[PDB]
RNA sequence: AAACUUUCAACAACGGAUCUCUUGGUUCUGGCAUCGAUGAAGAACGCAGCGAAAUGCGAUAAGUAAUGUGAAUUGCAGAAAAUCAUCGAAUCUUUGAACGCACAUUGCGCCCGCCGGUAUUCCGGCGGGCAUGCCUGUUCGAGCGUCAU
RNA sequence: AUUAACGAGAUUCCCACUGUCCCUAUCUACUAUCUAGCGAAACCACAGCCAAGGGAACGGGCUUGGCAAAAUCAGCGGGGAA
RNA sequence: GCGUGAGCCCGGGUCGAACGGCCUCUAGUGCAGAUCUUGGUGGUAGUAGCAAAUACUUCAAUGAGAACUUGAAGGACCGAAGUGGGGAAAGGUUCCAUGUGAACAGCGGUUGGACAUGGGUUAGUCGAUCCUAAGCCAUAGGGAAGUUCCGUUUCAAAGGGGCACUCGUGCCCCGUGUGGCGAAAGGGAAGCCGGUUAAUAUUCCGGCACCUGGAUGUGGGUUUUGCGCGGCAACGCAACUGAACGCGGAGACGACGGCGGGGGCCCCGGGCAGAGUUCUCUUUUCUUCUUAACGGUCUAUCACCCUGGAAACAGUUUGUCUGGAGAUAGGGUUUAAUGGCCGGAAGAGCCCGACACUUCUGUCGGGUCCGGUGCGCUCUCGACGUCCCUUGAAAAUCCGCGGGAGGGAAUAAUUCUCACGCCAGGUCGUACUCAUAACCGCAGCAGGUCCCCAAGGUGAACAGCCUCUGGUUGAUAGAACAAUGUAGAUAAGGGAAGUCGGCAAAAUAGAUCCGUAACUUCGGGAAAAGGAUUGGCUCUAAGGGUUGGACAACCAACUUAGAACUGGUACGGACAGGGGGAAUCUGACUGUCUAAUUAAAACAUAGCAUU
RNA sequence: GUGAAGCCAGAGGAAACUCUGGUGGAGGCUCGCAGCGGUUCUGACGUGCAAAUCGAUCGUCAAAUCUGAGCAUGGGGGCGAA
RNA sequence: AGAGACCGAUAGCGCACAAGUAGAGUGAUCGAAAGAUGAAAAGCACUUUGAAAAGAGGGUUAAAUAGCACGUGAAAUUGUU
């Protein structure tokens, strides 16, 4: 809701900032073995606890 | 089986007497030294209604005899009394309605309310709507008074007991049908979850002892005794007989 | 506002009539430090800021 | 029940809890079913070997548990190399 | 006829959520919230309004001067005048009855 | 006779079996005894030139000091060691037994001191404090519980 | 036992009414149908024409007969003891 | 090729790093089944199907590609209990701009709530924060082996006010109390208008305000042995001292009924400006014509005051009621603006009209009015009234008073609730959706999910039906029209012969006027049963207010009744809208339950009786 | 829609209380929209839009009416117009 | 810290991997799948067709039928001949 407690704001600012893809660097590295993020969320396919 | 509504009306819960529109208990003033030795005045103020309550309560003023701040007391109001009238408290209050007096300074057959059981314990006994104790006698020497409960039970009280002379406010309140399921819904709604009743031999064997069965029957004596276990009391507990009152009973 | 207010007037010698906050969805707080009317914020942003 | 009921869920049960921050705090009981908080005690069972692995000593940081081997191992001692700057 | 709505997070009708319907000088029907009415002081003994007294709310009564808050006159706020009179009046005599009674218990009860 | 179905074979698909491998498990054996109010375990949020995660760290934040080694790090960029080992000095956000009172609020207080706004009283900034049970001691007290003048 | 009023309660009859029926016919929309695109599932020992016989006393297969011609589409509800 | 066989060996191909024979030792050692486990893959099969929510069409642009992108035009729907405009819960970035291969949008896709890269949420006044409610958790104590249970003021030594020094620490009074959490719908200090962005705005900008707290000024007032003046009074005036202690008020309260006032909306008339129509007619149809918070001023029912003394009782509401406890009447005081005027404020907004121009700049003219109406709708206020064996929160906070403690320079301050003036007001939330796609139902699901605003016509009516503003035109499409279907109907004559059974359907239906049985708890039954009328047009009558001078004139809506004429013998012309009667069983009635096979005669109920 | 008390007026009679026009606006009254519910079609669907929905027809609709948030009762326990 | 007549990616701990992770549930709890190109990315320059994805040539390598759907590459099932 609009209402929000600073708590819950601060937890969907750090989910925000987790939503994004792989750097394109990072694949580059010897020994890499991530292909892309396995972490992904969005917000119409897995609902977040709070 | 399980534990039955009768059983469970003791844990509280939904089953807790209702309280937000109560406002205060209806008790006398504590016993103290003007009650003691003469009298003390106070002022009706109002008459209001306590939900749950049939009868009306009265609210008293009086000065405090060791502040200046004053006190205002919730009484059982008596019939006959009004807003704006002197009430007095005390051994040696005239007998008058609505007057709170010692039952040692009361003559034999004086009706009074919210008589004490025990001097100081600001009332316990005929404090509902039309209801009275009648002071049957005296004993000075062993200081004690015979009364009259509206039960017709005769008790024996130490004399300096008290009460207000009169008899409670409320009239013949149980005298008009209450003709409607909302209006005991009404009169109970105030008071206490209790209401509508289902019968127990409406329900099933797990649920009350009068159970089940092809018929609605209890299957037994109905007449449970003294004795019995929790669980078990349902129906006419300890009852010495049954059936209709055919005559004057030699009990009272 | 009120370490906005100084921090801004230690650091920058700035003077503001008023600061209003907020919080962005990306957890960091935003301030708009409004400055009084005889310094021109540009000149300020170009100065100090780099700003252009 | 069913489909249409499932229409009326817009409550919450449990909240975040700020010990184990896990969605568990009951709101109205104020206490939490993973940890136990408000009580003292983290709460934990022996009926539930998984529950009390997912959170023994070692599933977090250690910030201060880790060292501790390590200045065991050199005695606990104090002061700086023979010979040290500063 | 254009429709209105509230400008509040409250959406409820709830004796605090009151609003009236103005018509701007931009020329648009909008809503306007406004407080629950003020309430006329009652006096103390007959419980009636007292007049020369504004109905306000009860914050309200700290801003305005003394003077508009009370009458000039013994128990200005609160009694009304008429149970004044009556107090003046009943005091009066309650006093007058005490005397004549003291003097009368005096001169006929200590005579000997 | 084609088509279709089926059978057989070659090649091509689908799928991930088989073989070989293994910075992982599992079991046994040997050595050792070291958490926390000097704030543990655990949780949250942040920190990189370019990172979402994992790992590491705490506003001194992919780490500081110190010692040892002795020329890197590396995906790109950059610069004049190191994402090195060791580790005795420090830092160590919000929390948490969690401790001013609370907390579904980044809520509401009190005390001491300093610095400003005309200021012992109000406001603002900064720093240090204010939980409970119990022990020893200190000091101030209560009680015709009691002792002498 | 009776009972005015009330009843999405059970029952019988009467008037009205009508495709419930004699006895069916016709019309409209959307399907089904054909096409482009997209595209499952149930189920599946192997499979699939019968008659009689015997048989675990009701066979698709066994015995003896009838027979028996590619590949198919829309329906269908006898059988598959579906 | 060998072996009866389990198997063994070899040739060819692929392939890339280990492996085998013999004798002993050892075992997690041999699979077709276990509705076996995991994984993969078939026939079915290009098959079932992608059919609720009325619906699309033309041209153009874009693009490799257009039914489901966009522009314009047309045709439609939602039809103010909306498919409209905003919120609460819940979600969390879905909001905005730009770009876009694949995947997803059960068809396509240039489009998207998708993917990618960047942005976006501004408060002393709106909320939280403060208060208490139901309730929860401490404390003192008491239980319990203990995790802990009760306890919430209870068997407790439980606190807050003032004065005095160079300096904090010297005293003096009061005491019965002595915690916290708990509402984004309860209580509650204070902000309005205009403009502005791609996305925020009662938050930004401009103007104009308010509240709280703290400080000390200028003026004003009052006094100098003291703390205002006026009015018969109700009370008034710009202030016009006031500790403790106490009293009172406000906060602060149900449901319903008719009536009256006010705002907004609707409607009517005239005028102004623009637009539509104009074969013909229409002084025509439609749209605009606005005025905030905050203040000043004058009023506004109830009540209260003064005079006076009422029966021949009077006043008076739709209803009631009121009066020697003082009515009618006359004159006053006062609570109560969402009322009039004025400031704000025309400088705004809006509407027209005319002159600049790649842009930078728009610029300049004018106008922005007056009336009426009402069982209208909505909100609000007021005075009455009804109902209750139902009487319909608390606290924080604010105010008044009773009392009279302290203090108060005839030439100087003045314990001022008056005017003006000075300083400050922290923290968190603020985007967007709120639903036939942003929540929950595995999902972009015909389900579910709490509110606010609420136009015109018909009509009794937020009934149905049509329309305006606003919003959509989104639900895979094209063609054909077989059976069987689902949904919507019609049928000659008969009229329940069908069937367990009139199941389903049909018939009735609005309003006005007639008429209405048995039975009855006298209340009902009852809309019983039944019968007649209903359109259009042209008229007539009645039902009100104001002024003159019993009539005339002026003003204003509707509601009812009567008559003539007329056509299709039709008129509640769609929509909307009771079938009825004679009885039996049963439960008195209203009400409740097996969410997802039973709504009943079951449960409940009032009444009765017992304990 | 019906029209309970209370009230006004007028008719009779001798009384007492009869009657007739009005006014009024009571009732767990009634028709009926939304809401709430769920009777029948034993309709649709029945690998559905849906693990209970859809359509028509129905019950109730001013009070034993409907509903939000906060809070309480926790498994042999709760709660139950059963 | 050292070992084994142990297991060898459906085995061995649930986890050889960003595993008590992703995800489910109001919650207590439940809880996976998933290792291997090559010695070295040398991870295919350039031409051409295509809107693009890609194809055809060409190149790297010992090897591309080792091309990030990557060692080998069975069967079920499928296409062509
Ligand atoms: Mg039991
Ligand atoms: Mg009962
Ligand atoms: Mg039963
Ligand atoms: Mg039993
Ligand atoms: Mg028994
Ligand atoms: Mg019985
Ligand atoms: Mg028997
Ligand atoms: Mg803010
Ligand atoms: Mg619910
Ligand atoms: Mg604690
Ligand atoms: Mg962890
Ligand atoms: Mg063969
Ligand atoms: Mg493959
Ligand atoms: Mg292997
Ligand atoms: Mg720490
Ligand atoms: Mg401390
Ligand atoms: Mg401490
Ligand atoms: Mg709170
Ligand atoms: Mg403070
Ligand atoms: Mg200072
Ligand atoms: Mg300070
Ligand atoms: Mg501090
Ligand atoms: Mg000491
Ligand atoms: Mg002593
Ligand atoms: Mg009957
Ligand atoms: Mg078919
Ligand atoms: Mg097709
Ligand atoms: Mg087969
Ligand atoms: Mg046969
Ligand atoms: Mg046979
Ligand atoms: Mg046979
Ligand atoms: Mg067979
Ligand atoms: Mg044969
Ligand atoms: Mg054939
Ligand atoms: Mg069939
Ligand atoms: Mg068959
Ligand atoms: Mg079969
Ligand atoms: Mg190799
Ligand atoms: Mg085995
Ligand atoms: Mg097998
Ligand atoms: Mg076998
Ligand atoms: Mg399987
Ligand atoms: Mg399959
Ligand atoms: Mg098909
Ligand atoms: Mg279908
Ligand atoms: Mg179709
Ligand atoms: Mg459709
Ligand atoms: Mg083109
Ligand atoms: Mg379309
Ligand atoms: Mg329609
Ligand atoms: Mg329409
Ligand atoms: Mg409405
Ligand atoms: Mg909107
Ligand atoms: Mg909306
Ligand atoms: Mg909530
Ligand atoms: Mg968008
Ligand atoms: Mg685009
Ligand atoms: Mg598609
Ligand atoms: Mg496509
Ligand atoms: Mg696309
Ligand atoms: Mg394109
Ligand atoms: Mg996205
Ligand atoms: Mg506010
Ligand atoms: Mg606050
Ligand atoms: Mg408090
Ligand atoms: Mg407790
Ligand atoms: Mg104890
Ligand atoms: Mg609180
Ligand atoms: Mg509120
Ligand atoms: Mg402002
Ligand atoms: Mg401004
Ligand atoms: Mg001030
Ligand atoms: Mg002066
Ligand atoms: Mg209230
Ligand atoms: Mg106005
Ligand atoms: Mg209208
Ligand atoms: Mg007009
Ligand atoms: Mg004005
Ligand atoms: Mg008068
Ligand atoms: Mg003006
Ligand atoms: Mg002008
Ligand atoms: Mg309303
Ligand atoms: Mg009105
Ligand atoms: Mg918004
Ligand atoms: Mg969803
Ligand atoms: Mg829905
Ligand atoms: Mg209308
Ligand atoms: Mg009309
Ligand atoms: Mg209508
Ligand atoms: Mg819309
Ligand atoms: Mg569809
Ligand atoms: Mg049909
Ligand atoms: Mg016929
Ligand atoms: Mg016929
Ligand atoms: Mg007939
Ligand atoms: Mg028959
Ligand atoms: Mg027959
Ligand atoms: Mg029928
Ligand atoms: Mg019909
Ligand atoms: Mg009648
Ligand atoms: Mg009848
Ligand atoms: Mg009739
Ligand atoms: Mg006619
Ligand atoms: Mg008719
Ligand atoms: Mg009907
Ligand atoms: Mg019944
Ligand atoms: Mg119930
Ligand atoms: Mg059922
Ligand atoms: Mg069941
Ligand atoms: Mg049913
Ligand atoms: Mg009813
Ligand atoms: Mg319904
Ligand atoms: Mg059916
Ligand atoms: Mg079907
Ligand atoms: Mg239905
Ligand atoms: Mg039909
Ligand atoms: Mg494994
Ligand atoms: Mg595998
Ligand atoms: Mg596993
Ligand atoms: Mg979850
Ligand atoms: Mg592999
Ligand atoms: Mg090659
Ligand atoms: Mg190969
Ligand atoms: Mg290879
Ligand atoms: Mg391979
Ligand atoms: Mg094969």
């Amino acid at each position: 809701p609009s209402h929000k407690t600073f708590r819950i704001k601060q937890k969907l600012a750090k989910a925000q900032k987790q939503n994004r893809p792989i750097p394109q660097w990072i694949r580059l590295r010897t020994g890499n073995t991530i292909r892309y993020n396995a972490k992904r969320r969005h917000w119409r396919k897995t609902r977040l606890g709070l | 089986g399980r534990v039955i509504r009768n059983q469970r009306k003791g844990r509280g819960s939904v089953f807790t007497a209702h309280t937000r529109l109560r406002k205060a208990p209806a008790k006398f003033r504590p016993l103290d030294y003007a009650e003691r030795h003469g009298y003390i005045r106070g002022i009706v103020k109002e008459i209001i209604h306590d939900p749950g309550r049939g009868a009306p309560l009265a609210r008293v003023v009086f000065r405090s005899p060791y502040k200046y701040k004053q006190i205002t007391e919730t009484f059982i109001a008596n019939e006959g009394m009004y807003t704006g009238q002197f009430i007095y408290a005390g051994k040696n209050a005239a007998l008058t309605v609505g007057n709170i007096l010692p039952l040692s300074s009361v003559p034999e057959g004086t009706v009074v309310s919210n008589v004490e059981e025990k001097p100081g314990d600001r009332g316990a006994l005929g404090r509902t709507s039309g209801n009275y104790v009648t002071v049957v006698g005296h004993n000075p020497d062993e200081g004690k008074t015979r009364i009259k409960l509206p039960s017709g039970a005769k008790k024996v009280v130490p004399s300096s007991s008290r009460g207000m002379i009169g008899i409670v406010a409320g009239g013949g309140r149980t005298d008009k049908p209450l003709l409607k399921a909302s209006r005991a819904k009404h009169k109970f709604a105030v008071k206490r979850n209790r209401w509508p009743k289902t019968r127990g031999v409406a329900m099933n064997p797990v649920d009350h002892p009068h159970g089940g069965g092809n018929h609605q029957h209890i299957g037994k004596a109905s007449t449970i005794s003294r004795y019995a276990a929790q669980g078990q009391k349902a129906g006419l507990i300890a009852a010495r007989r049954t059936g209709l009152l055919r005559g004057t009973q030699k009990t009272k | 506002k009120a370490q906005i207010k100084q921090a801004l007037k230690k650091l920058y010698d700035i003077d503001t009539v008023k600061i209003n906050t907020l919080i962005r969805p990306d957890g960091t707080k935003k301030a708009f430090a409004r400055l009084t009317p005889d310094v021109d914020a540009l000149d300020i942003a170009a100065t100090k800021l780099g700003l252009v | 029940k069913g489909t249409s009921s499932f229409g009326k869920r817009h409550n919450k049960t449990h909240g975040l809890c700020r010990r184990c921050g896990r969605r568990s705090l009951h709101n109205q009981k104020k206490v939490c079913a993973s940890c136990g908080y408000p009580a003292a005690k983290t709460r934990k069972y022996n009926w539930s070997e998984k529950a009390k692995r997912r959170k023994v000593t070692g599933t977090g940081r250690m910030r201060y548990l880790s060292t501790v081997p390590r200045r065991f191992k050199n005695g606990f001692r104090t002061g700086v190399p023979k010979g040290a700057r500063g | 006829p254009t429709r209105v709505t509230y400008r509040r997070r409250n959406p409820y009708n709830t004796t605090s959520n009151r609003t009236r319907v103005i018509k701007t000088p931009g020329g648009q029907l909008r809503v306007l919230h406004i407080k629950k009415r003020g309430t006329a002081p009652k006096c103390g003994d007959c419980g009636i309004k007292l007049p020369g007294i504004p109905a306000l709310r009860p914050r309200e009564y700290a801003t305005i001067s003394k003077p508009k808050k009370t009458v000039q006159r013994a128990y200005g706020g609160s009694r009304c005048g008429n149970c004044v009179r009556d107090r003046i009046i009943r005091a009066f005599l309650i006093e007058e009855q005490k005397i004549v009674k003291k003097v009368l218990k005096e001169q006929s009860q200590a005579e000997k």
